[PDB]
C-alpha cells in the first residue's frame, strides 16, 4: 500500500521522530525497482538522511541519484544537498573534536564541498539555492586557505624555507583573494630573508606593503 | 553416490546355502571406506591381492595360503619410508603382476616370491588398471596420458596425450583391446582407439556433454572401461551419454541418456549396469530399452555387477552378497558373510568369484 | 542545518593590489567564485524541503 | 557448647556459601555483553562492589576485580568465543561474634557458543584459592588463617526471542557445580578440646532467569538495557557443621535459601573504544539479600 | 634535531656544465625542475641547495638562473656560500 | 491494426525503458496476430516478464505481463553447520540480490553456484534444493533445503615428481594437512581453493630458493571422489638440477653509486642460487637508489643458466631515473588531528630531494605515535613533471582516548589498581591528557597529566602534572601516619641525541602530616627542623610546602617493543630543593637495565638491572621521611614484600588512645612498652641499592602463541636500604641501619607474557638471605604497567 505508507511517512516526518521516519522510505525503496513514483521518495530520503546525520549513506544515495536522472526540475537541490553533505562531513562534532577545525585538519571534505557548490553556482545561477551556495562557497575558500597557512606556519617554525615559499605560492595562485593569504605574505618574506634572496624578499615587501594585512 | 533419492529399503530373500570352502583373509591394512581400483586378480586358481602402503599378497584356492607379503617402498623417498599409494589395481599376465601407484610408478612383480620386481616411472600417477594387450602392458595415467610397457622391463614405450579437463573424477579409464587396437574412454568424454607402434591414428570422439557446460566442479568424467561387443564399444560418461561406437574410426554416435561411475557388464545379449545413483538396470545388447530396474539399493555403495552362474552377484556398502535373477532383476538369494561393505570390482573366473572388501576381507564364492 | 549555522557565518574576500614593476602570480586556480545576482535565501530561513 | 560458639560455627561455614553465591552471581553479565555488543575479540576488565545483609547481624562488604581475554573463532553456523580470566576478590564480613576477611584468587576458562537463531550455550571452569582470616571471640578463639581450594563447573543455556525489532525476551538457565575442600579447626580451650569441621560438599546451584532487553541506537552510540528476573536455588545440600566438645557431638544444618533477583542494568557503547556495562542487583524475600551490587565493564581498548 | 634538506641537489659538475647562452629546456633536463620560481614579472629559476645537519653549520649554495622570454643569455649567479 | 498507443497493464517492478527496448515493434508499425505472437515470444525471451499476454482491443495493444517476481526474502533452512552470512554474500556476488529479477533458469544458476562453493568448503554429500513459494504483488520466496552430509578432509596431496625433497616438508608449507585439527575443535579438516593456488606458489618459490633454477610445474589436477569423503590434489612437477650461483654482474646507469652497490652485489661463491635472494638484492638496489632521490629506477635481473657447469649468471640491469624532489607532502584521513601533529613526525622535508628512507622513517614515526589505525604511503608523481613527486600519507584515524587499566598482586601483600583515562591526543591537538589512579591497601594516588610533546618543533616536550597522594594507617610495611600530599610539577624535556634525552622542571609539593606515630627514624628529621613533637602523644601536625628543582636523563639504546634484547636503558632522576621552602634536601636515583646477547639468535641473553638511590639533606636540615627510598616487589628486588627492605621502624612508647579506629596496634597496648619497641615495619631510608642479574632463556612452547610474545627468565636479586643519618652510637641493642651491609639476596624464576591488555609478569622467587625478619613473597604477579 504505497499511498498510506507515503502519507504516514510525510506526517511523522514533518513533526515526528526521524529514527524510524526513514524505515518506511527505505522499505518503499527496497520494494520498488526505483522506477515510477520514486523521485519524491528519493528526494525525501536524501533530506531525511541529511537531517538525521547519515552523511556517508546520504552521499552514496545522492551519487546514485545524480547518474539516474541528470536532467530534472530539482537537480539543483540535489547538487546543493551534496555540497551540504560534504560540508557537514567537514565539521565533525557530536562527540567530535574541534576548536579550530579543518583550518588545520583534513580539507578533502571542504574541497569536495567547494567543487560541488561551484557546480551549483556556475550550473544554475538562477536557482534559489545558489546565493546560499555562493555565500557558503566563500567560507570554504577561506577554510581551504587557512589549512595551507598552517602548513606555511609549521615549515616556518621548522626552517624549511623552500616549503614555506612554495606553500605561499600555492596561496597566491589558488587563494589570492582570501585573508589567510594576506596573513601568509610575511611568512614568504621571512623565508626569502633566511635565504640570500633579498631581491625576492623586497619584491614580497611591496606586496605586503600594498596596504594589505 | 549422489543422494538424489534417500537410501531405499532392501527386501531380504533368505538363502539357506552359504558359499562352500569360502575364506575371508585380510589383505594389508585393508583399503578402508575410500574407493579405489585395488581388486584381486586370480591366475592359475591363485588369488593375487594388493593394498595401500605397497603391500601385496597371494592366496591359495581353499583356506587362502602361500601368503607371501611383499612391501614395496623402494624409490619412494631415500630419506624416509612412506606408503607408496597403490591405486592401479592388480592385473596378472605371463606370471607377471602389474600394479600402478600414485607416485607415478608401475610395478611388475613375479610369481613365487616376486619380491624381485621391475618398476617404471610413468608421467603422472597411475590410477587405471594396467591392461595387457599383444605383449604390452598399457596404462592410463591421470596426467591425461596413455603409456605402454614391455613385459620384460619396458623397452618400447609410447605416449598418447589426451584432453586436459582440469576437473576430474579419478580417471579409471582402463582401455580395452579389440583387433590389436586399444580403445579407451577419455577423462572428459573423448573415446579414442589407437594401434601399437607409437599409438598412431589418434582419433577422438566426443561423448560427454557435461564437460565445459557449466556442470564442471569435478564432473563429466568417463571412469568406465569401454567394453567391446561385435566391434561396437559402449562408452558411459559420468552424466548421461551412454553411446555406442563402431571400431572403424567412424563418426556415427547414437546414444541413450544414462550416466554411471562403475563398469557395465555385457553378458550374452544383455547389459547390466549401475547408474551414478547406485541403482541397477538392464538393457538390450543393441539399443536403449530399459528391460528392468531394481530400485531396492539406491545410493548404497555398489561395485560392477558380476555374472556368476547366470546370476547377478552384487555387493553393497553393508556387506550383503546379492544373487539376483537376470531376467527381471529380482533378489533370489542373500548372504551375509562379511559385516563390512565392498567398494572394488569383484572378479568371476576359474569357477570362482573374488570380492575384495573395505577391511581387506577378501571373500571367495564357489556355489 | 545538521551542524552549526554555516550559511550566515563568513568573512569578506578582497583582491590584492599589484605594485608596479612586478605582478601577482597568475591566478590560474579553479577556486574562483562567480558573481551571482539572485535573491538571498540566507539568514535564519532556508527551505531545504525536497520540492 | 556455648550458643555463641555454635552461631560462630554456623556463620563461618555460611560465609563460604555466601561467597560462592556472590562469585556465581557475576558470570552471566560477562556473557551478556558478548551477545549485546562485541567485536572480533575482547580484552575486558570488571570491577564489582557489593554490600549485603543477612540474619544474625551478618553484613558483608566486598570488592571484586577480574580481567579476562577472549578470542572469537567463526565457524559455519556457529559463533564461538573462548577465553580465560584471572580474578581476585576481597571481602569483609562482620557478625555480632566474629570478623572475616576473605581474599580469593582464581583462574577461569569460559567458552560460549552462539547460534543464528538466538539460542546460545556456554560453560565456565573456575579454579580458585581462598585465603581467609577469621577473628572470632566467643569464649576465646583469636585470629586464624586458612586456605580453601574450590573448583566450579558452570553451564548456562539461553534463548533469544525477538517478538519485536530492537527488543527481545530471553529465557536462560544456569547450573553450577562446586567441589570444595573441607576445613577443620581443632584447638584446646581451658584444657578442653574443641573441634569443628565441614565435610567436602558439592552444592548444585540453579538459576532460572527471564531477561527483557531493549536497545537504543545512535550514530556512534549503542545502549542495551536489560531487566532480568531470576529464581536462584540450591538443589543439593550446602554442607553441615560437626562440633566435637565436652558435651559430645553437635550437628548444625547448613542454611538452604531460595531467592528471586531483579538483575536490572545496561551496557552502553558511546564510542568505538568507549563502552560501559552497569548492573544493579537487588535481592528480596530471602535470608541473605544484597543491599547493593554495582558492576563496570571496561578496558577493551581496541 | 633532525637534518633539514631544502631545494635542488646541486653537484659541482652540474653547474660547471651550465654555460652562458643556452636554452632553459636542457637546463631543466640537466639540473631538474627548479623548486623555486619568480612568479612576479620575469621568469627566474633559483636552484637552492641547503643542508642543515642540526649539530653543525648551515650550508647553502644558491644558483640563480635568470632568463628572458626566449630563455637565452643565461644570467647565472652562483653563490657557493651563505654570506 | 495500426499502433497508436502502448498501454502498460500490471507493470509494477519493471522500468519503462527495458520494456520499450525489449518489444520488437514501434508506434505506428503494422502489427498482426503473428506480430502479437512474435512480441509475446520476444518479451518472454528477454527474461523480464514471467508471463506475457498481448491483446489488440481495436487499435490499442493491451500488454498484460506478470513480471519476474521480486525476491521478498532469501531463507536458508536446516542450517546446522552453515552460517547465513557467507551464503548471502555469495548469493549477492552471483548477480542475484534481494529485489532483483529472478528467472526459472536462475534457480539452476544459484543451485550450481551454491553447490560449487559447498564443494569448495568441503561440505559435500549436500543436496541443495531451491523451492519456490509465490506471494502477491509479484513476490517470490526461494528457500534452500540442504541434505548435508559429512565433511571431506584432505586425504592426500600428491606431489608427484619428488626426487630430492620429501613430500612432508612441502605439505608443511601448505596449510592443508591430514594431522590432528588445529583450526577446528568440533569439526574436521577442510579444503579451500585460494590457499591451494597460494600454496602452489609457495612450493614453486621453495624450489627456486633451494637452488633449482630449472624448476617447472607441469600440471595440477583436482581429485574429487563421487563418494565425496576425501579430497586429493595432484601437483605434477619437474625438479631441475641444484644450481650454484657463480657471480652477479651489474650494468647500466648507476648514477655514480657503483662502489656502493657492487659491495651489496655478489655473494661468496659456493652458495645456492636463490630466487628470493635475487629479488631481495633487486629490492635492496631499489632502496639504495631511493635513498639518494631515485624513486623510479628501471631495475630487472635476468639470469643465464649454464646447465653444463650447473652455474647461474645474473645480469641486474639497473637504470637510475631522475633525482625526484618532493613537491608537496599531503595528509589524508586526519579528519580529527592537526596536520601539524602529523607533519612534526616526519623526516622528509617538503621541497627537497626525495629520501625514500626519510619517507619510510616518517611512516615509522607516524606509526609510533599510536593515533592511527593504518598509515599508507603512495609516492605519486606530479602529472607533467618528470622530476617532481607528491608524497601522500593516507592515515586511518582512530580515536585514542581509551580507558586503560593495570593490576598487580602479591601473596599476603594485597592488590594494586592502576585505572586511568589516557587521552593520548586531545582534540587532535597532539596533547596527551591523562587522569591516572593507583590504589593499594595503604595508598592512593590520583594524577592529572597534561603533556605537550612538541613545545618546540625540535621535539622539546612540556609536561605538567597535578598529583594528589594519600597514605592510610594500614599495616602494609609502612608506618601509621595520616598524611595527604598535593603538588604540581612542570617538566621541560628535550632530546640531546636520538637516544639521549634530558629533563629539567620545577615541582611544588605540599605535605600534611597528621598524628604520626612516635618513632625515632622520622623524629630525627622532626628534630632537625620545625617544631618539637611530644613523645608518647601523637596528637601533632606537620605541614610542609616544598619547591623542588627536578632533573633527569634517559639513555635508551634498546630495540624492539615486544621484548628487549640488546642495549642499555639508563634513567637518572634527581631533585634538589630550591631555597625558599620548608625543607632543604636532594635526591638522586639511577635506574639502569642492560641487555647483552651471548647468542646470535639472542635466545640466551643477559639482563643487568641496577637501582641506586641516595637522598641527603642540605645544610642543617635532613632528608624528609616521606621521600625515603623503598625496595621489594616488582620492578625491584623480588621475593620480598612491596617496599619492605630497609631500616625497621623504632617506635617510642605511646598511649593506647589513638585517632585510629583500633587500639590493638603494637607498642600502644595501654601505655606502650617501658623501652623502645622494635617493629618489623618498613620506613625506608636515605639510600638504597638493588641489583638483579638475570638470564633470558627461549620458551619451549612455540607455534601456538610463539616465543616472541613469551619470555622466560632466571634471576638473582640483591637489595639493601640504609639511612646515613642513623646513629647507632646512641642506640645500642638495635640493628645498625647506618651501614650499607645486610644486602638481602634472593633468586627466582619469572615468566613474562604479552597479554593484549599489556605485559603480564609472573615470578616465583625465594629469599634465601634475609635480615631482621623480612617477609617472603614466593609468588609475585602483575598485569600491565603501573605508570
Amino acid at each position: 500500500p504505497p499511498n498510506e505508507i507515503y502519507a504516514t511517512a510525510q506526517q511523522k516526518l514533518q513533526d515526528g521522530n526521524w529514527r524510524q521516519a526513514i524505515t518506511q522510505l527505505e522499505a518503499l525503496d527496497n520494494r520498488y525497482p526505483f522506477g515510477p513514483y520514486s523521485q519524491q521518495v528519493q528526494l525525501d530520503l536524501i533530506y531525511a538522511y541529511y537531517k538525521n546525520a547519515d552523511l556517508p549513506l546520504a552521499q552514496a544515495a545522492i551519487d546514485r541519484f545524480i547518474r539516474l536522472n541528470p536532467t530534472h526540475p530539482n537537480i539543483d537541490y540535489v547538487m546543493y544537498m551534496r555540497g551540504l553533505t560534504n560540508m557537514a562531513l567537514d565539521d565533525s562534532a557530536l562527540q567530535g573534536f574541534f576548536g579550530v577545525d579543518r583550518s588545520d585538519r583534513d580539507p578533502q571534505h571542504a574541497r569536495a564541498a567547494f567543487s560541488d557548490f561551484s557546480k551549483l553556482v556556475r550550473g544554475y545561477p538562477n536557482s534559489q539555492y545558489t546565493t546560499d551556495a555562493t555565500k557558503r562557497l566563500v567560507f570554504l575558500k577561506d577554510r581551504l586557505a587557512k589549512y595551507e597557512y598552517s602548513v606555511a606556519e609549521y615549515y616556518t617554525e621548522r626552517g624549511a624555507w623552500v616549503a614555506v615559499v612554495n606553500r605561499v605560492e600555492g596561496m597566491l595562485r589558488d587563494y589570492p583573494d582570501t585573508q589567510a593569504t594576506r596573513d601568509a605574505l610575511p611568512l614568504m618574506e621571512n623565508a626569502y630573508r633566511q635565504m640570500q634572496m633579498n631581491a625576492q624578499a623586497e619584491k614580497v615587501a611591496k606586496i605586503i606593503a600594498a596596504n594589505s594585512s | 553416490e549422489e543422494d538424489v533419492v534417500k537410501m531405499s529399503p532392501l527386501p531380504t530373500v533368505e538363502n539357506q546355502f552359504t558359499p562352500t570352502t569360502a575364506w575371508s583373509t585380510s589383505v594389508g591394512s585393508g583399503i578402508g571406506n575410500f574407493y579405489s581400483n585395488l581388486h584381486p586378480a586370480l591366475a592359475d586358481n591363485v588369488v593375487y591381492a594388493a593394498d595401500r602402503a605397497g603391500l601385496v599378497k597371494a592366496l591359495n584356492a581353499d583356506d587362502g595360503k602361500e601368503i607371501w607379503s611383499v612391501s614395496l617402498a623402494e624409490k619412494d623417498g631415500w630419506f624416509s619410508k612412506e606408503p607408496a599409494l597403490l591405486s592401479g589395481g592388480v592385473t596378472v599376465s605371463g606370471g607377471h603382476v602389474y600394479i600402478g601407484s600414485e607416485k607415478a610408478q608401475v610395478y611388475a612383480l613375479n610369481t613365487s616370491d616376486g619380491t624381485v620386481a621391475w618398476q617404471t616411472k610413468v608421467a603422472g600417477e597411475a590410477l587405471s588398471r594396467p591392461v595387457v594387450s599383444d605383449g604390452l602392458v598399457l596404462i592410463h595415467t591421470s596426467n591425461g596420458q596413455l603409456q605402454a610397457l614391455n613385459e620384460a622391463d619396458g623397452a618400447v614405450k609410447w605416449t598418447v596425450n589426451l584432453d586436459m579437463p582440469s576437473l576430474s573424477l579419478r580417471g579409471e579409464s582402463a582401455p580395452t583391446t579389440a583387433f590389436g587396437a586399444a580403445v579407451v574412454g577419455g577423462d572428459n568424454g573423448r573415446v579414442s582407439a589407437v594401434l601399437m607402434e607409437q599409438g598412431q591414428m589418434i582419433w577422438q570422439q566426443r561423448i560427454s556433454q557435461a564437460t565445459g557446460s557449466t556442470e564442471i566442479d569435478r564432473l563429466s568424467d568417463v571412469d568406465t572401461t569401454p567394453v567391446v561387443v561385435n566391434g561396437v564399444v559402449f562408452a558411459l560418461a559420468y552424466n548421461g551419454n551412454l553411446t555406442a561406437l563402431d571400431l572403424r574410426s567412424g563418426q556415427i554416435m547414437w546414444k541413450r541418456e544414462l550416466g554411471s561411475v562403475n563398469d557395465f557388464i555385457v553378458d550374452g545379449n544383455r547389459i547390466y549396469l549401475v547408474d551414478q545413483n547406485d541403482r541397477v538396470m538392464a538393457l538390450t545388447i543393441d539399443g536403449g530399452v530399459t528391460l528392468w530396474t531394481q530400485s531396492d539399493l539406491l545410493h548404497r555403495l555398489l561395485t560392477s555387477p558380476v555374472l556368476y552362474n547366470g546370476n547377478l552377484v552384487v555387493g553393497d556398502s553393508e556387506g550383503y552378497l546379492h544373487w539376483i535373477n537376470v531376467e527381471d532383476g529380482r533378489f533370489v538369494a542373500q548372504q551375509k558373510v562379511d559385516s563390512s561393505g565392498f567398494q572394488t570390482e569383484p572378479v568371476a573366473a576359474d569357477g570362482k568369484l573374488l570380492i575384495q572388501a573395505k577391511d581387506g576381507t577378501v571373500y571367495s564364492i564357489t556355489r | 542545518v545538521s551542524g552549526d549555522e554555516a550559511y550566515l557565518e563568513a568573512a569578506p574576500l578582497a583582491e590584492l593590489h599589484a605594485p608596479a614593476g612586478m605582478i601577482l602570480p597568475v591566478t590560474s586556480g579553479d577556486y574562483a567564485i562567480p558573481v551571482t545576482n539572485g535573491s538571498g535565501a540566507v539568514g535564519k530561513a532556508l527551505d531545504i524541503r525536497p520540492p | 557448647a556455648n550458643k555463641e560458639a555454635t552461631r560462630n560455627a554456623a556463620a563461618l561455614f555460611s560465609v563460604d556459601y555466601k561467597a560462592f553465591l556472590n562469585e556465581v552471581n557475576n558470570l552471566n553479565k560477562r556473557m551478556g555483553d558478548l551477545r549485546d555488543i562485541n567485536g572480533e575479540a575482547g580484552a575486558w576488565a570488571r570491577i564489582m562492589s557489593g554490600t549485603g545483609s543477612a540474619s544474625g547481624g551478618f553484613s558483608d562488604n566486598y570488592t571484586h576485580v577480574q580481567v579476562g581475554v577472549d578470542k572469537k573463532h567463526e565457524l559455519d553456523g556457529l559463533d564461538l568465543f573462548t577465553g580465560f580470566t584471572v580474578t581476585h576478590t576481597d571481602s569483609s564480613a562482620s557478625a555480632d561474634v566474629f570478623s572475616g576477611k576473605t581474599k580469593s584468587v582464581g583462574a577461569g576458562l569460559y567458552a560460549s557458543a552462539m547460534f543464528d537463531s538466538g539460542a546460545y550455550i556456554d560453560l565456565i571452569g573456575k579454579y580458585v584459592h581462598h585465603d581467609n582470616e577469621y577473628t572470632a571471640t566467643f569464649a576465646g578463639l583469636g585470629t586464624r588463617d586458612y586456605s580453601t581450594h574450590s573448583w566450579y563447573a558452570g553451564a548456562e543455556a539461553g534463548y533469544r526471542y525477538h517478538v519485536t525489532e530492537d527488543a527481545w525476551i530471553e529465557p536462560q538457565a544456569e547450573l553450577v557445580y562446586g567441589s570444595v575442600s573441607g576445613k577443620q579447626f581443632a584447638w584446646k580451650d581451658q584444657g578442653m578440646h574443641l573441634s569443628m569441621k565441614d565435610k567436602d560438599y558439592n552444592p548444585l546451584i540453579g538459576r532460572t532467569g527471564v531477561d527483557v532487553g531493549k536497545s537504543f541506537s545512535g550514530k556512534d552510540w549503542k545502549v542495551t538495557a536489560r531487566a532480568g528476573l531470576g529464581y536462584q536455588f540450591d538443589l543439593l545440600a550446602n554442607g553441615e557443621t560437626v562440633l566435637r566438645d565436652a558435651s559430645g557431638e553437635k550437628r548444625i544444618k547448613g542454611e538452604k535459601d531460595s531467592r528471586m533477583l531483579m538483575s536490572v542494568g545496561l551496557n552502553a557503547e558511546i564510542r568505538d573504544n568507549v563502552r560501559f556495562g552497569l548492573e544493579f542487583e537487588k535481592s528480596a524475600f530471602g535470608k541473605y539479600n544484597v543491599d547493593n551490587a554495582v558492576n563496570a565493564n571496561f578496558r577493551y581498548c581496541f | 634535531r633532525p637534518d633539514i634538506n631544502q631545494g635542488n641537489y646541486l653537484t659541482a659538475n652540474d653547474v660547471s656544465k651550465i654555460r652562458v647562452g643556452m636554452t632553459q629546456q636542457q637546463v631543466a633536463y640537466a639540473l631538474g625542475t627548479p623548486l623555486m620560481s619568480d612568479p612576479f614579472g620575469t621568469n627566474t629559476w633559483f636552484y637552492v641547495f641547503r643542508q642543515q645537519p642540526g649539530h653543525e653549520g648551515v650550508t647553502q649554495q644558491t644558483l640563480t638562473l635568470t632568463f628572458n622570454s626566449s630563455g637565452v643569455l643565461t644570467n647565472i649567479d652562483n653563490k657557493p656560500a651563505l654570506s | 491494426f495500426v499502433v497508436k498507443d502502448i498501454h502498460f497493464e500490471g507493470l509494477q517492478r519493471v522500468a519503462v525503458g527495458a520494456a520499450l527496448l525489449s518489444m520488437p515493434v514501434r508506434t505506428g508499425d503494422t502489427v498482426n496476430d503473428e506480430d502479437i505472437s512474435n512480441t509475446i515470444r520476444a518479451l518472454f525471451a528477454t527474461g523480464n516478464f514471467e508471463d506475457v499476454r498481448v491483446l489488440r482491443d481495436g487499435d490499442t495493444l493491451l500488454v498484460q505481463v506478470k513480471e519476474r517476481p521480486t525476491i521478498a526474502s532469501i531463507t536458508f533452512s536446516g542450517n546446522k553447520s552453515v552460517k547465513d552470512d557467507m551464503l548471502k554474500q555469495n548469493l549477492e556476488a552471483s548477480g542475484v540480490r534481494v529485489g532483483e529479477s529472478l528467472d526459472r533458469t536462475t534457480i539452476a544458476d544459484i543451485e550450481k553456484g551454491l553447490e560449487d562453493f559447498y564443494y569448495s568448503v568441503g561440505k559435500y554429500s549436500a543436496s541443495v534444493k531451491a523451492v519456490v513459494t509465490p506471494l502477491p504483488r509479484n513476490r517470490v520466496d526461494l528457500k534452500l533445503v540442504f541434505q548435508e552430509g559429512v565433511s571431506a578432509e584432505i586425504q592426500q596431496i600428491n606431489i608427484v615428481g619428488n626426487h630430492a625433497f620429501t613430500t612432508d616438508e612441502l605439505i608443511s608449507h601448505f596449510q592443508l594437512r591430514d594431522e590432528v585439527p588445529w583450526w577446528n575443535v568440533v569439526g574436521d579438516r577442510k579444503y579451500q581453493k585460494q590457499k591451494l593456488a597460494g600454496d602452489l606458489e609457495t612450493l614453486r618459490s621453495y624450489y627456486l630458493d633451494r637452488g633449482y633454477a630449472r624448476f617447472n610445474i607441469d600440471s595440477t589436477q583436482v581429485s574429487l571422489t563421487p563418494d565425496k569423503k576425501g579430497i586429493y590434489v595432484t601437483v605434477n612437477i619437474t625438479e631441475g638440477d641444484q644450481y650454484k650461483l657463480s657471480g652477479v654482474e651489474v650494468s647500466g646507469n648507476l648514477a655514480g653509486h657503483s662502489a656502493e652497490i657492487e659491495q651489496l652485489t655478489k655473494i661468496e661463491p659456493g652458495e645456492l642460487y636463490n630466487g628470493t635472494k635475487v629479488t631481495k638484492m633487486e629490492d635492496d638496489i631499489k632502496k639504495l637508489l631511493g635513498r639518494y632521490g631515485y624513486a623510479y629506477p628501471r631495475v630487472q635481473s635476468m639470469p643465464e643458466i649454464n646447465d653444463a657447469d650447473k652455474t647461474v649468471k645474473l645480469r641486474v640491469n639497473v637504470d637510475a631515473g631522475n633525482r625526484f624532489y618532493v613537491r608537496k607532502i599531503r595528509f589524508e584521513g586526519n579528519d580529527t588531528s592537526k596536520d601539524a601533529v602529523l607533519r612534526r613526525e616526519m623526516r622528509q622535508m617538503e621541497g627537497a630531494w626525495l629520501g625514500s628512507d626519510l619517507v619510510d622513517q616518517g611512516k615509522e614515526r607516524l606509526n609510533r605515535l599510536g593515533f592511527f589505525e593504518t598509515v599508507d604511503t603512495d609516492t605519486q608523481r606530479v602529472p607533467g613533471s618528470p622530476d617532481q613527486v607528491d608524497v601522500v600519507y593516507k592515515v586511518k584515524e582512530r580515536n585514542t582516548g581509551c580507558f586503560n587499566f593495570g593490576i598487580g598482586y602479591g601473596t599476603e601483600s594485597g592488590v594494586s589498581f592502576q585505572a586511568g583515562v589516557q587521552q593520548d591526543n586531545w582534540l587532535g591537538t597532539g596533547y596527551a591528557v591523562g587522569i591516572n589512579g593507583t590504589k593499594n591497601d595503604y595508598q592512593t594516588y590520583a594524577e592529572l597529566s597534561v603533556t605537550n610533546p612538541y613545545f618546540t618543533v625540535d621535539g622539546v616536550s612540556l609536561g605538567g602534572r597535578l598529583f594528589y597522594n594519600d597514605f592510610q594507617a594500614d599495616d602494609a610495611d609502612l608506618s601509621d601516619y595520616t598524611n595527604k600530599s598535593y603538588g604540581t610539577d612542570v617538566t621541560l624535556g628535550f632530546p640531546i641525541n636520538e637516544y639521549n634525552s634530558l629533563r629539567a622542571g620545577l615541582g611544588y609539593v605540599h605535605n600534611s602530616l597528621s598524628n604520626m606515630q612516635p618513632q625515632v627514624a622520622m623524629w630525627r628529621y622532626l628534630y632537625s627542623m620545625g617544631e618539637h613533637p611530644s613523645t608518647s602523644d601523637q596528637d601533632n601536625s606537620f605541614k610542609t610546602d616544598d619547591f623542588t628543582f627536578n632533573y633527569g636523563w634517559t639513555y635508551n639504546k634498546l630495540d624492539r617493543g615486544y621484548f628487549p634484547t640488546d642495549g642499555s636503558r639508563v634513567n637518572l632522576t634527581g631533585k634538589v630543593t630550591i631555597p625558599g621552602s620548608d625543607n632543604e634536601y636532594y635526591k638522586v636515583t639511577l635506574d639502569t637495565a642492560t641487555y647483552v646477547p651471548i647468542d646470535d639468535d639472542h635466545k640466551w641473553v643477559v639482563l643487568g638491572r641496577t637501582r641506586w638511590g641516595y637522598g641527603d639533606g642540605l645544610g642543617g636540615k635532613e632528608m624528609p621521611f616521606y621521600e625515603n627510598f623503598y625496595a621489594g616487589g616488582s620492578s625491584t628486588v623480588r621475593g620480598f614484600q612491596s617496599n619492605t627492605i630497609g631500616p625497621k621502624a623504632v617506635y617510642f612508647p605511646h598511649q593506647a588512645s589513638n585517632y585510629d579506629p583500633d587500639y590493638d596496634y603494637e607498642c600502644a597496648t595501654q601505655d606502650g612498652a617501658k623501652d623502645l619497641c622494635k617493629s618489623d615495619d618498613a620506613v625506608g631510608g636515605n639510600a638504597m641499592a638493588v641489583a638483579s642479574l638475570e638470564f633470558i632463556t627461549p620458551t619451549p612452547f612455540i607455534s601456538d602463541k610463539y616465543a616472541n610474545s613469551v619470555r622466560t627468565s632466571f634471576f638473582w636479586d640483591m637489595g639493601t636500604v640504609w639511612d646515613t643519618n642513623w646513629d647507632s652510637s646512641q642506640y645500642s641493642g638495635y640493628p645498625d641501619y647506618s651501614d650499607p651491609s645486610n644486602i638481602r639476596m634472593s633468586a627466582g624464576i619469572a615468566l613474562q607474557w604479552m597479554s593484549p591488555l599489556g605485559p603480564l609478569v609472573f615470578s616465583y622467587a625465594q629469599p634465601f638471605k634475609k635480615y631482621d625478619g623480612d617477609k617472603a613473597e614466593q609468588f609475585q604477579f602483575n598485569i600491565g604497567k603501573t605508570w
